[PDB]
């Protein structure tokens, strides 16, 4: 919803209640890298004329976008580093910044693991420089969270993909939200009466 | 015969009177802010309010 309501972009320009417009550029671009899919991510920045200049003004913010489309995994640590230092000082991001850290991780891992059906972590050391056990426990905790299922062979240094998630995850959202919803109405049902 | 009534003139549109009223009618139509309301009003001398 944030990026959707941010679609007006430059049409609001500089405003007192909108504070700094240069910083509005950065706030509106920080949300577009999550909920916006890659075709649509470049659809907004490349096709949108009003937003193309403001990104050209700041070379640091532009670096993250074009490096994200470039798929280079060496810069993502350095670029998200700056993004994380700005995330700390700026307000309202204190609660939410730690989720963002892993968000961009899985968003890079998506495009990563979708290219090859069989992959080795030793190859990932070249792009990450150099992850060995780092990405081991990392990816393990991404898998345990049901985020981008992929089967990794331990001590054999093999990663497998799959995952045809359109089966279980299609039907899993129903149970995940259904349980919480009905457990809410259970309380409201026992409230009345007494 | 000058008796009796209140005299109030109806003025023609003026430049400075064109600026604010321009914004007023422009409140309902989506547009960006790169529009210069100063130069656009001087191009329209006379004409009318409507």
């Amino acid at each position: 919803q944030a990026a959707e309501l941010f679609l007006d972009t430059v049409s609001t320009f500089t405003s007192y209640e909108l504070m700094d417009y240069k910083t509005f550029v950065t706030y509106t671009v920080y949300v577009s890298m999550i909920a916006l899919e890659r075709p649509d991510l470049r659809e907004k920045v490349i096709k949108g004329a009003e937003i193309l200049e403001v990104l050209h003004s700041l070379p640091a913010v532009r670096q993250y976008l074009f490096s994200l489309y470039e798929c280079r995994y060496s810069v993502f640590f350095q670029s998200l580093a700056v993004v994380e230092q700005e995330m700390k000082k700026d307000w309202l991001f204190a609660p939410h910044y730690r989720y963002y850290v892993r968000e961009m991780r899985i968003h890079a891992y998506s495009q990563l693991l979708e290219s090859y059906r069989s992959l080795t972590l030793g190859y990932m050391a070249e792009a990450f420089g150099v992850g060995v056990e780092f990405i081991d426990q990392e990816l393990s905790r991404f898998i345990a969270a049901g985020r981008l299922h992929c089967k990794i062979d331990k001590v054999n240094e093999i990663v497998e993909t799959n995952r045809p998630d359109s089966k279980n995850w299609q039907y899993q959202e129903t149970i995940k939200k259904g349980d919480l919803l009905l457990n809410r109405v259970q309380k409201l049902s026992r409230v009345i009466n007494m | 015969p000058g008796r009796i009534d209140r005299k109030i003139e109806f003025p023609p549109p003026n430049e400075e009177a064109r600026l604010d009223i321009l914004k007023i009618h422009s409140r309902k139509m989506n547009l960006t802010r790169g529009i210069n309301l100063r130069k656009i009003a001087e191009l329209m001398p006379g004409a009318s309010g409507a």
